[PDB]
């Protein structure tokens, strides 16, 4: 959909990306944003530039094993085009407004969320599962069965000593 | 009663007279209206910028502006006379004319 | 009555087919001609516009927008004016548009 996972490492300095939609798939150049993963967390990339309508080129080759993603972020507070009395409607703004409104919905369909996002009310799981979660760091974090398994095994180890 | 009436065409010109028996159709206030028999009440025709004459000091409340025409719609000259000075002359296209 | 924003009229000079106006605008004194016989030179409808100049629009790939020739005069009010297309796509002919 909106995001593209790209693993380009060694020698290569340019990468090509395709987005769901019409043509280049983005409203403006500033929508494109690059993220680099350092093995622990994601952070903004540096030195990247927009080569053309599609595909971007880096100033230096990426290090071996480097992984980056190309995302499409659009303004959420404001509509793309605002209309005024006694002006003419053009097809660019009319089609783009639907495209923008369709685009922002698609971003939530990829799991992307803005910073400072927290739920206000409790959510019902409705008899489902939680998957692929690391063991927590602080007491406020959640727990996977791996921590429970280790605690149970540690309990068993002392019980055998008992 | 449930009655409806008409005001007719509004081509008579503004009237300061009170509405009580004023006239059928008067348009008490009209601004920028090319007000003609066939077209009813349109808007005034626009203006076309052709040239610039000079600065703000050219025209004063005392300034004379004289216009005259020569020949078959080819020569038109505007003479402008500021106080305490020789008159200035401009052509159709706004180009200044030399005066000796 | 007719009105103009911040304008002093030196005089009206009705010459043949045209009406020539000398006006004292904010940025200088200009000569303006009124085609008050409202001829439809081109387009579906006439243009109602105070002071008219024909400009050219050229595409600009630096910012993906249209750029225009410099405006010969200083407008009185920025928000008051508007631009009207006169030669372009057949569908958009004779219609205004938004601009910066």
């Amino acid at each position: 959909y909106s995001y593209v996972e790209r693993t380009g490492d060694g020698v290569a300095t340019t990468f090509n990306f395709a987005f769901t939609g019409k043509g280049k798939g983005y409203l403006l150049a500033n929508q494109i944003y690059v993220e680099r993963w350092d093995g622990a967390s994601w952070q903004s990339a540096t030195g990247w530039s927009l080569s053309g309508t599609n595909q971007i080129t880096f100033l230096t080759p990426l290090a071996n094993g480097q992984v980056i993603r190309i995302r499409r972020i659009a303004g959420k507070d404001y509509p793309f085009a605002q209309f005024e009395p006694g002006v003419m409607l053009d097809m660019a703004s009319l089609n783009n407004t639907f495209i923008h409104l369709l685009e922002i919905t698609q971003e939530l369909l990829d799991g992307f969320y803005p910073d400072g996002f927290y739920l206000k009310q409790d959510l019902n799981m409705g008899w489902n599962k939680i998957v692929n979660l690391m063991p927590g760091t602080d007491g406020g974090h959640a727990v996977n069965k791996t921590q429970l398994d280790t605690l149970s095994s540690h309990v068993d180890d002392v019980d055998q000593k008992h | 009663m449930e009655v409806q009436g008409s005001l007719g065409r509004q081509i008579q010109g503004i009237s300061q007279q009170p509405a009580s028996v004023r006239l059928p159709g008067q348009c008490t206030d009209a601004i920028n209206c090319s007000m003609d028999v066939v077209e009813g009440t349109k808007s005034r025709p626009g203006t076309v910028h052709i040239a610039r004459l000079g600065d703000l000091g050219l025209i004063q409340d005392n300034t004379n502006i004289h216009h005259y025409r020569r020949g078959d719609d080819v020569e038109e000259y505007w003479m402008i006379t500021n106080p305490l000075g020789i008159p200035d002359i401009f052509d159709k296209q706004g180009r200044k004319c030399t005066v000796t | 009555k007719w009105e103009f924003y911040g304008a002093t009229i030196g005089g009206l000079y009705y010459s043949g087919e045209t009406l020539y106006l000398i006006i004292k605008r904010n940025d200088g004194v200009f000569l303006e001609a009124m085609y008050m016989g409202d001829p439809l030179l081109s387009g579906s409808d006439q243009v109602r516009m105070d002071r008219t100049v024909t400009v050219s629009l050229t595409w600009d790939e630096a910012t993906l927008s249209w750029k225009s020739s410099p405006l010969p005069w200083v407008p009185t009010q920025v928000e008051m004016l508007e631009a009207v297309l006169t030669n372009g796509d057949p569908a958009y002919l004779g219609g205004a548009f938004l601009f910066e």
